RNA sequence: GAAACGGAAGUGUUUUAUUGACUUGUCCAUGAAAUUCCAGAAUCCAUUGCAUACGACUUUA
RNA sequence: GCGAAACCACAGCCUGGGGAACGGGCCAGGCAAAAUCAGCGGGG
RNA sequence: GAAGCUCAGACGAGUAGGCAGGCGUGGAGGUUUGUGACGAAGCCUUGGGCGUGAGCCUGGGUCGAACAGCCUCUAGU
RNA sequence: UCUAGUGGGCCAUUUUUGGUAAGCAGAACUGGCGAUGCGGGAUGAACCGAACGUGAGGUUAAGGUGCCGGAAUGUACGCUC
RNA sequence: GUACGUGAAAUUGCUGAAAGGGAAGCAUUGGAAAUCAG
């Protein structure tokens, strides 16, 4: 709980509008904020009922030029982001500087990848809804609502989870190499009576 | 490279306000770390100061220090309020403070 | 007589005047805006050229209803035209402005429109079959010059650290 | 003692920010239903009698002496006891002989000039 | 997003018909 | 000429800190030497007539007020064997500046310690260094905790934290 | 100074080599201070008619 | 090249609400990037 | 400035209406050994000061022949 | 004793009779509005507080503490897809 | 300089400084630049 210049959020297993009001609230505070992997939010409430919330939005348009008409963004990135920029006064200048301090993204791309992604525990599913609820994921609303590019995110993160998981693989075996001399060491047990 | 910081940090969030009315004599501090009002009590009294950047050069040097003093904790979540020789600007908000730990009580 | 400008000193200026012109003020604006910093030889061979139409002044305030054109790009707009009048006048007053500089004894080669400038005249009063027809006469001066182009105090402490540092170096 | 102003801000009369025909000098609005004089929110603030100075101050300049007009050397005179509360103030039509005349007066009876350096 | 076709929201001439109206309909049955 | 009214207010000691006791190691935590550890030989007045030993962080005889120092918890070094009625107000007075017309790089030549700063305070604070030192000395890690500086860090809480 | 890897926005990663450094690992000696109570191109002119109210466009030059 | 007039508190996007008269100013949203040209007349 | 000084307490929306005290303009009588070609009035000003306010004084620039404070009177204020 | 301005109307309250698919109409009192700014109810002539000199500090009313929005994504027990 | 005492405002041109995404104006607090003062 200290101030990052970045803090990399994996929005996985996250609830839309949680997660929102919390990045809503850093960034009016002065915190830049990247929301990797957007494909994997999740929303209460079944998934039918929710493409018919977003189904009615579509509905929202102008009848003289629609090009002017309210813009259905449909990117679970995008969605996210009209989700936080609702929380945000973004009519003034101050909100309109706190938006530019978002950066929601599709997937973990490589500069961020490399990066420790903390979670937030007040938007979490797991914490946060009542077991036997149904949910739906942002990621598929989107998919059925015009998104295109599910295929090349999905292929693209396992590819991800691949390198991760060979360069954990190597960590870990260097922090057991680590771990083995540390008992080995003598101090660690001789003045180990302040707790350390 | 990390001998000093005998600061804690802090940012600036809003004036004390209400929904449709500010008053910029009194600020929002929320202090790194302190999540408590009963926290809020150690920093209470301490001297907290803005650090900004000019581009005319007063003295030789680029930076101006506006202090102030923490007054009065605010809610529950370990917000201050905070008292400056000068108010602080509208545009600050959001940005960093440095709440120094003196005068110390300890 | 006093110009609207602190130049047209003796030490790199020529001076010239025009008033009560038969000229539109907006389209005199037009070309003084125009011509304004340009060389003399340059400004010359610009208004010889808009009588010829191969270049155009652009009309950047008073362009309600000009046509677009071509010729215009050159200053970054599209609404440009060719005020004939404006033009004759115009190089009269820098032919004259010209004459004064070699009559004091300036270097014609360096020679700019430092300051050039038009004012309204008093309007003329002429009658429609009922409205009336008033004229916007012009005040038109050029200004040709010849281009050309920390004790901050210490504290105690800020110097005393100063000259430590200094005595560490 | 020190000086306390309750207010720095002139009180400008309403719209003369809007046209040119109404002067800056202020005007009580007469207007029923206006908002100025029903005093809403957000509106310039009307001349009180509590926005009034303290009176051991009040007339006092920022360096605690009161202004007294002076036109000849016998005004300057006047202030011979009063010179550490008056300040003796040229008036504007004084021609140039009599105001070097009148402020080396000044300077001999120790009498502060708020004007003399002109 | 309101997935309605009526809106839950009322005017203030409605809502404060309910107490004109509602206030009658209890002199009404008294 | 007016005679201003008797004011009732009388000055009384002041009552410090009892944490800030002669001979205990505090942070100073503002001035030239913010974060340094030092020993509190006495208590003066309104500040404390402290020293950190020169020989080892080198801050010399000075008064720091008691609401700029933060108190330990390490173990006590006995002062006792020093003499501490030497330190007074005048004799840290700052005579006087006497006019603004200095500072033109000769106040300052002039300033520094080779001049201004007489052989007879350097024999006072290598004395206390002289009767100070053997403590330390003998009890483990004061010196190098003495020549070390405070600073904060990351997941460091101020409130939480007692020194 | 050379090898490999990283394309989702590769904002970098590893591997070294040669050296120049500093090497708190532990134990000693020197100086700090009166900072004596915080601060090469394109366009105009010209040309084209696949275009065209004027701009623009498509060609030549 | 010459050269007007009517009109003019200020102006200028839409949706829902603003008890009414809903309006352009107020509330909540969609939105929002200079300077312009020729049309058509919806909105006064 | 007895038309003054001094101590204390309470009070403070305001239309119709009632009462009281002040600012400013033209002219008249009295006074100021009053101001002025070494610059009156007027005018401009991102200068300074005073008063809650009506308003007043003043610096700089321009300018050229008159003008103002105090107590009364008066009004095409 | 005399002397300015006004003698209207809107909203709600509790007492009755005449009433009808259905509202409604006529009385008496009471207050609020009108001469009244301020906090809240997203905004508002009639809803909840509160009657106004210029300021500093403290504390509240009504309403609120996810974000816009100052304030607990507090504690405890249930209901609901 | 006769279009002539003084020469205001509306309005206009130039220069310098600054701001500008479907209004602009104003008020409160403070920063930034400029300026004056004790």
């Amino acid at each position: 709980s200290e101030f990052q210049k970045v803090v990399v959020i994996d929005a996985k297993g996250h609830l839309l509008g949680r997660l929102a009001s919390v990045v809503a609230k850093q960034l009016l505070g002065g915190q830049k904020v990247v929301v990797v992997r957007c494909e994997e939010l999740n929303i209460s409430g079944h998934f039918f009922r929710n493409k018919l919330k977003y189904l009615a939005y579509l509905r929202k348009a102008c009848r003289y030029n629609p090009s002017r008409g309210a813009f259905h963004f449909r990117a679970p990135s995008r969605i996210f982001q009209k989700a936080v920029r609702g929380m945000l006064p973004h009519k003034t200048a101050r909100g309109q500087a706190a938006l530019e301090h978002l950066q929601a993204v599709e997937g973990i791309p490589p500069p961020f990848d490399k990066q420790k992604r903390v979670v937030v525990p007040a938007a979490l599913r797991v914490l946060r809804l009542k077991p036997g609820r149904k949910y739906c994921t942002v990621g598929r609303l989107s998919s059925e609502v015009g998104w295109k590019y599910n295929d090349i995110v999905a292929k693209l993160e396992e590819r991800r989870k691949v390198k991760s998981a060979a360069f954990y693989q190597a960590k870990l075996a260097k922090q057991k190499k680590i771990a083995s001399a540390k008992e080995a060491s003598p101090v660690n047990q001789k003045l180990s009576q302040f707790g350390y | 490279a990390q001998g000093h910081r005998l600061y804690v940090k802090a940012k600036h969030l809003s004036f004390q306000r209400s929904k449709h009315v500010i008053h910029p004599g009194t600020s929002i501090v929320k202090i790194e770390g302190c999540d408590s009002k009963e926290e809020a009590q150690f920093y209470l009294g301490k001297r907290v100061c803005y650090v900004y950047k000019s581009s005319k050069a007063v003295r030789g040097s680029k930076i101006r220090v506006i202090w102030g003093t923490i007054a009065r904790p605010h809610g529950n979540s370990g917000a201050v309020r905070a008292r400056f020789v000068h108010n602080l600007p509208a545009k600050t908000f959001g940005s960093s403070l440095r709440v120094m730990l003196y005068p110390s009580n300890i | 007589v006093r110009y609207s400008a602190s130049p047209a000193l003796e030490t790199k200026c020529a001076k010239a005047r025009g008033a009560y012109l038969r000229t539109h003020f907006k389209n005199s604006r037009e070309v003084a805006f125009t011509i304004n910093g340009m060389s003399l030889k340059k400004a010359f061979i610009f208004l010889d050229n808009v009588k010829e139409h191969k270049q155009a002044v652009p009309f950047r305030r008073f362009n309600g209803g000009v046509g677009r054109t071509a010729q215009g790009k050159e200053f970054g707009v599209t609404q440009a035209r060719w005020p004939v009048k404006s033009v004759k006048f115009f190089y009269d007053l820098l032919k004259n402005a010209e004459a004064n500089a070699e009559a004091k004894g300036l270097d014609m080669d360096k020679l700019i429109i430092k300051h050039v400038q038009v004012n309204a005249a008093p309007k003329q009063r002429r009658r429609t079959y009922v409205t009336a027809y008033l004229s916007s006469p012009s005040h038109i001066e050029i200004i040709v010059a010849e281009e050309e182009e920390t004790v901050s105090r210490v504290s105690l402490k800020q110097g005393a650290k100063a000259r430590n540092l200094a005595a560490r170096k | 003692v020190n000086i306390i102003k309750k207010r720095t801000k002139p009180f400008k009369r309403h719209q003369s920010d809007r046209f040119k025909r109404v002067g800056e000098s202020w005007r009580k609005p007469r207007g029923i239903d206006s908002c100025v004089r029903r005093r809403f929110r957000g509106t310039i603030s009307m001349p009180k009698i509590g926005y009034g100075n303290n009176k051991k101050t009040r007339y006092c300049m920022p360096n605690g002496l009161k202004a007294f007009l002076v036109r000849n050397v016998s005004d300057v005179e006047l202030l011979l006891m009063h010179n550490k509360t008056y300040a003796a103030e040229i008036a504007g039509n004084v021609s140039a002989r009599k105001r070097v005349e009148i402020v080396e007066k000044a300077r001999a009876l120790g009498v502060k000039v708020t004007n003399a350096g002109a | 997003v309101s997935l309605k076709k009526k809106s839950k929201r009322r005017t203030t001439r409605l809502r404060s018909r309910i107490e004109k109206k509602a206030a009658e309909s209890k002199r009404k049955q008294k | 000429e007016n005679v201003p009214k008797k004011a009732r207010k009388a000055v009384r000691p002041t009552k410090l800190r009892a944490s800030l006791a002669p001979g205990t190691v505090c942070i100073l935590l503002a001035g030239r030497f913010r974060g340094k550890r030092v020993v509190v030989l006495s208590q003066l007045e309104d500040t404390l007539v402290v020293t950190g030993p020169y020989k080892v962080n080198g801050v010399p005889i000075r008064r720091v007020n008691h609401r700029y120092v933060i108190a330990t918890s390490a173990p006590k070094i006995d002062v006792s064997g020093v003499s501490v009625e030497k330190f007074t107000k005048a004799y840290f007075a700052k005579q006087k500046r006497s006019g603004p017309v200095k500072k033109d790089e000769a106040f300052f030549a002039e300033n520094a310690p080779k001049n201004a700063l007489p052989a007879e305070r350097i024999a006072d604070q290598k004395a206390v260094d002289a009767k100070l030192l053997p403590a330390i000395k003998a009890i483990p890690n004061m010196k190098e905790y003495l020549a070390a500086s405070f600073a904060l860090s990351n997941g460091d809480r101020p409130h939480l934290m007692k020194f």
